[PDB]
Formats: structure tokens, sequence, C-alpha cells
């Protein structure tokens, strides 16, 4: 489904970072680059972002 | 015998980055106040929800779990009472002592697809409130889909469910001391030296351009990857560089994730580690005398 | 998650009334929100005269109910499939895997 | 009030005795059921 | 023939526990219903809780299928605790089982009578059949993390 | 109520084993590593019998220089009077930024 809110193993809150992931995605960024414009250092906080599928884009259409 | 006097040196004080030394102990000392600043301090967060209507495409159930893990706000953390040590009040409303009040309500009635936001949950009590960029999506609503619920937040200790503990990252490591040989720096060449200073997966070894010597900078940031000193035994030169931790002097890095203070964290730690090992020595003091 | 299904058939006359069971509303399906318990009515199916002959939960079945369908086909019969809805969090029994046959119970 | 939706033409009928099962402005047999405003509570631990 | 008061579960690991003890929670110990006759001490100890649940002190029967040996039919001694519907018991000692901890169950067969229970103490249980007579040696010895832990502390050096 | 529970063990003379209930790591760690400090403590050391459960078992065996009962308060107070250096030193830290 959606993205979480916190992350699994940290605890840190990424749910709100989600749509300016995407907003700099657009770009012509790279996705090992357009975290650390997001101040994540570690790789725990990383493979949340890097992969996530987002299914409500195509659980909204009906 | 008696006790210890421990120095500390604070780096850099921001908001959920506080950083400061920890000298003259040993290490069940910053051992036992990051299992307690982990998972013992009590914060607030959403227990029980009451969800009156759900047109959205996630489930019911789906949502009561993302909606607990909002990181609420919590000055008075401390000075409220449990849900069991309340026996007033029965829950269910806003007791002002032991419980908090939240009303969500939204409806998508335009043409474009609006989602909620956690910067849209009114509380009744404006002292307890989500922090807040864009904000904590919850559901995406089509053209005629609505969402109401009302929510109850306790205070509760994150030992029991991981959505109370206010420290995401809390560690610390050693700070080791390193060494370096002088009188057998010499022996090795150029690229021998540049060779061993290649091998390093971070950077702690250094070069002077004037005089090509190997000079240390940073060594706050070795972490124990031994990647340098087993370089040099396979080499000509056996011993060369001698590492070896400190057994005091560590450095604490915490965070706080925005929902107390960084400052009242390692606060309200000391603070219960002065109760916790309080109800010990009295209870027993009746058998000593 | 979990989403199950229980379908019954209809066919003096059988039909889908009251039988007289607690959360059920009047046309013999439980409402959408209510708990089910093990060992209670989840399809309200009577005859005339009061004949109550239903089908009943087992006592290793719970959820609550999410939705409930009607549906017809040439023959002149109606069906109905309740759906039961339950989330279920990994306890000590679980079975987990990998991508290279490492199956393993979860221990502690 | 029991509501009973229908499958994809959208017309809310009431099924009482209903020995079949149809909606009045449409020909499909399939009827699915409405949530009502029943409160619930389900907590996150 | 199938027999009544047994019950059926997947087992875990837990070396807490001792050689000859196993774990059954409280959802089974709290219906699992074992016939004991009164006696003059616990008079008022029955009347207000025979027929009483699976307490301390009891022993039931535990077997794996298929049975392989001799040595798989080992009772040992109930001890309850607070778990999420499954069993557990020492990792050393399922070398009589013959089985790991990848999926398998463990049949658990209780006993009612008298005649039934002193016997399983006797000449069932652990402390009894610790020679392993097909071959003529020990039957429980060391497992995987003790075996290479005893290694390593007499290598190491 | 009897939170905490004196034994005292018999075939050992100046040794006891001191228990708590609801307790974990946190205590038996900076309990044992205080009883190393002093020099009147021979032994030291906590032992978690069973996870599921929650009690701590602490044995000490003193000299006879002192009792193993009055060299608890010893190592209890120890370390409540260090916290209070401890948040004496924070709490001037925090406040020159
Ligand atoms: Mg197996
Ligand atoms: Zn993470
Ligand atoms: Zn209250
Ligand atoms: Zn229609």
């Amino acid at each position: 489904m959606i993205i979480p809110v916190r992350c699994f193993t940290c605890g840190k809150v990424i749910g709100n970072k989600w749509d300016q992931y995407l907003d700099l995605l657009q770009l012509d960024y790279t996705e090992g680059d357009a975290l650390d414009a997001l101040q994540l250092v570690r790789y725990c906080c990383r493979r949340m972002l890097m992969t996530h599928v987002d299914l409500i884009e195509k659980l909204l259409n009906y | 015998t008696y006790q210890r006097f421990p120095k500390i040196k604070i780096r850099e004080l921001k908001d959920d980055y506080a950083k400061f030394e920890l000298r003259e102990t040993d290490v069940s000392m910053a051992n036992a106040l990051r299992r307690v600043m982990i998972s013992e301090v009590p914060t607030v967060a959403i227990d029980l929800v009451e969800i009156e209507v759900n047109s959205s495409v996630l489930n019911d159930e789906f949502i009561a779990h993302r909606l607990g893990l909002i990181p609420l706000t919590s000055e008075r953390a401390m000075s409220m009472r449990f849900s069991r040590d309340c026996d007033a009040c029965d829950g269910d409303g806003q007791c002002e002592f032991c419980s908090v009040e939240f009303r969500l309500s939204s409806k998508c009635v335009t043409d474009q697809t609006l989602d909620v936001t956690s910067r849209d949950l009114y509380s009744a009590d404006p002292t307890v409130t989500p922090v807040d960029h864009k904000g904590i999506i919850i559901v995406k609503l089509r053209r005629g889909q609505e969402l109401k619920l009302r929510a109850i937040a306790r205070k509760g200790i994150g030992k029991d469910h991981a959505k109370w503990s206010p420290a995401a990252t809390v560690t610390f490591m050693y700070e080791p001391d390193i060494i370096i040989n002088e009188d057998m720096m010499d022996t090795l060449s150029d690229e021998e030296k540049i060779d061993l200073i290649e091998s390093s997966p971070t950077k702690v070894f250094g070069m002077d351009p004037v005089t090509r010597q190997v000079v240390v900078v940073d060594p706050e940031a070795y972490t124990y990857d031994e990647e340098v000193i087993k370089k040099a035994e396979a080499m000509g030169k056996p011993g060369l560089i001698e590492i070896s931790p400190k057994d005091d002097s560590f450095i604490f890095t915490v965070e706080s994730t925005g929902a107390v203070k960084a400052s009242q964290l390692v606060l309200n730690a000391i603070d219960l580690l002065k109760q916790k090992l309080d109800a010990v020595r009295l209870s027993d003091d009746t058998v000593e005398a | 998650e979990q989403i199950r299904s229980y379908k019954a058939e209809v066919d003096e006359l059988v039909q889908f009334g009251k039988t007289h069971v607690d959360s059920l509303e009047d046309d013999g399906f439980p409402f959408i929100g209510a708990n089910m318990s093990t060992g209670d009515i989840v399809i309200g199916r009577c005859t005339e005269s009061g004949a109550d002959h239903s089908i009943k939960l087992k006592h290793t079945e719970r959820g609550i109910v999410q939705k409930v369908v009607l549906s017809s086909n040439d023959e002149g019969k109606n069906f109905a499939a309740v759906s039961l809805r339950q989330v279920r969090s990994p306890c000590l029994g679980d079975k987990f895997s990998s991508m290279h046959g490492q199956k393993g119970v979860l221990g502690y | 009030p029991v509501t009973y939706v229908c499958g994809d033409c959208g017309q809310e009928n009431t099924l009482k005795s209903g020995d079949v099962i149809q909606c009045r402005e449409c020909g499909y047999r399939i009827l699915y059921k409405k949530r009502t405003r029943r409160v619930v509570q389900y907590e996150a631990r | 023939k199938r027999s009544d008061h047994t019950f059926r579960t997947v087992v875990v690991g837990d070396p807490s526990l001792k050689l000859n003890e196993i774990g059954i929670p409280e959802s089974i110990a709290k219906r699992l219903q074992v016939s004991e006759h009164l006696n003059q001490c616990n008079k008022e100890r029955l009347v207000t809780s025979i027929f009483r649940s699976l307490m301390d002190g009891d022993t039931v029967l535990m077997n794996r299928p298929p049975s392989i040996h001799q040595h798989s039919l080992i009772a040992m001694t109930v001890r309850i605790l607070p778990t999420t519907s499954v069993v557990s018991l020492n990792p050393i000692c399922c070398l009589p089982f013959r089985g790991d901890f990848d999926g398998d169950c463990l049949h658990g067969y209780v006993p009612q009578s008298i005649q039934a229970k002193v016997e399983l103490d006797e000449l069932v249980a652990l402390d009894k059949q610790l020679i392993n007579r097909q071959n003529g040696r020990n039957l429980l010895s060391l497992g995987q993390d003790s075996l290479t832990a005893a290694y390593l502390v007499n290598v190491e050096k | 109520t009897k939170k905490v529970s004196y034994d005292r063990d018999t075939k050992i003379i100046n040794a006891a084993s001191f228990t708590v209930e609801r307790e974990d790591h946190t205590i038996g760690n900076i309990v044992r590593m205080q009883l190393h400090r002093d020099e009147n403590v021979l032994f030291a050391g906590y032992q978690l019998p069973h996870p599921l459960k929650y009690k701590i078992i602490v044995r000490i065996h003193t000299t006879s220089q002192s009792s193993p009962m009055q060299a608890y308060n010893q190592a209890i107070n120890d370390l409540d009077k260090e916290l209070d250096y401890l948040k004496n030193q924070f709490e001037a830290e925090v406040a020159k930024f």
C-alpha cells in the first residue's frame, strides 16, 4: 500500500518525505543522490524510500 | 569503593541532534542510559480510535495502526498518570489527567483527489498536537469517499509498543586513540604509504604534502573496520599501527524525532534512573535494621 | 491480513429469515462492522413457522464482517457469501522463508 | 434501515421478501450491502 | 484407535528450560482437564476453582511422527509459561526426537489414572532411559551451539 | 508487595543472594560494575534464569570486614549521588548554549 510513516527498524519518521522525493525524482537526479538531499545517512532509512511500490495509484481507479 | 565523577563536553546542540561527550566512566553507565532513553521514557501516542464511517480504499484496521505511530508532542509527559494508575474517568473522553481527544473529519467533494494530512487532526487540548514540509499522509479519497473517526491518546511506556519511544537512533562509541610508530614509518616507501592510505575504508589517515608523513586527521571516524591493522600485518612492517579502545571518554549521538526535545530526553532519563534505583533500597531497608 | 468466505445455498420453503444470534439484521445477515465471535450465526437461514436450520462457526474461526454479497443465476435460486476479515501479527509459531530455501519458524 | 446497493448499476433498493434479487432500473443480479453508521473501536497495540 | 485428552501443536526452540521439561501455554492448559481425587489438605482448593486444569507437577507424553526408535516417546514434566499458542522445549533434547525446528509438530498424550501416572516417571521419563540401548552409549549428547562452544573454549587458548 | 527479597545462603559464611521482581538488564549491569569497583566484594554477578519472567538474581560474597547487607546501600547510593552530579553537570552545559 502506501509508504509507512516510521522506519521498521530505526524509528525515524519518513511518512512526510514521499511527495518531495517524487518531486526530486522528476528531475535528472539519481536515486542514490535524491536521498542525500533529505538527510538520510544510514542504509536503514534509505531502503524504505528506494524500494517501495505505490499501490494506491493503482487502487484509486475503482 | 565510593562514587565516580563523570565529565562531559557538549560539541553541538540543536533540536533532535544533541551531541555530547561522557568521560571518566565505564561502559555500564553509557549503556544503561541508552537502554532507558530508547525504550523507557514515556511519551503520548494514539491508543484507542473510534471510526464512525469509513468509505476509503484502505481497511478500517489499517488506519488504526498508522494513526498510532504519529509523533505527537509531549511537554507534560512525566507529570501525567497512566491509564491503569487513573482509576477514575472510566476512559472514553478528555479526562485531562490520563487521556486526550482527537477529531478527524474530512470529505472529498471536488473533482481532484485530495489526501488528508497530519495537520488535520484537531484536538481539544492545544498542548498535545502532532508535529509538522507536507505532513503525514493517511488516506486518499476519490469523489464521494469520506472519513470520520475519533481518537484517544494516552501516556504509555515504550517497552510495550514501539510507538511511544521518542528515540530513533541513540548510540555511543568508545572514541579510540591511535598511535603511529615513527621509528618504523621511514622503512616503507612512498607507494607503500599510498597503498596503506587507500586501504582504509573511512578517512582516518591522511598525508602531509610537504614531507610525506602519515598524519592523523579526524580520529573519531575509524568505526573499528580493522582494515588498516590487517593491511600492515600482511606487509613488511608488522605492528606499525597499534589501535586500542579507551575504557572511558565516550560520545553520544542522540535523536529525539521531534516528539520531545533532545535536551529533555537525557534529563528525563536521569530523572527516572534516580527513581528506578529508589524503590529497591527502601524495600530492602527493613531487613537491615 | 486474512479474508475468508462462507458460502451457502437457499434454493415449507427455505428463506433468509431471522430464525427467532445477537448481532444480526432483519434479513438474516450481519451488518458491516460487527465483531463476530466464535460459535455464532453468520447466515440467518430458516423456514416458515419457525424452522431454524442455519450454519454456525467452529471453535477456530473468528474475525469481523467486511462485506456480504447476494447473487442469483437463471435457475431461480439465490446465493450469499459473507466475508470475514482478521489482521494477524506474526506470533511465536509463524514460519518464514527466503529466496534460497532457508525456511525457519520464529523462535523468540 | 438496511440498504442494498447495486453491483455496477448504482441503484439503492430495499430487499424485503426478496425471492428474486434485481434492482428496479437495471437488469443485473448482483447486490452488495451498504455500510451503516455503526461505531466500532480498534486499538493500535 | 484415536484417543481423547490429547493435543497436537508445532514446537519451537527454548534453551531456558530443563532437560525433562516442556512448556504448555495458558490457552491450552486452561482447557485440558486432568482428573485427580480429593485429599484432606486441598478440600478448600478444589471447591473454590473432580476436574481441574493442567497445573504444574503433572507429566504428559511427547511424540514426533513417525516413531523412529524406542526413545521417541519420552514423558517430560509440564511447566506453564505465557506463550502465544505454541509449545517449546530444550533444543539439546531434540536428539532422541530426530527432528528440527523447521515446522515439525509434537503429539501430546495426557494420562488420567494414577496407574498410568506413576508408571510414566518410573520407566518412560528422561531420568530413567538415559542409556541408548541401540548403541550402548549415551543418549543426550551435546547440541550444535554447545559443541562449537566447548570446542572453541579448549582450542582458542 | 515485597519487591526485594533477602535470601541468605548457609554453606558459605558471609554470603547472600539478592533478588528483585519486575526488572531488566538496566539494574543488574549497573549494580554489578558498581560492586566490582569496591574492594570488599569478592563476588558480584547478575543472572536472568527465565526471560519470560521478570526477576534478576544478584549474588554477593563479601569478606569478614563488612556484611553482605551493608554492601548494597553503599552501591545504590554511589549511583544515586553520581546521577545528581551528572544532572548538575548537564544542566549548566545546556544553559551555556
Ligand atoms: Mg523438520
Ligand atoms: Zn531506518
Ligand atoms: Zn484518565
Ligand atoms: Zn442495477
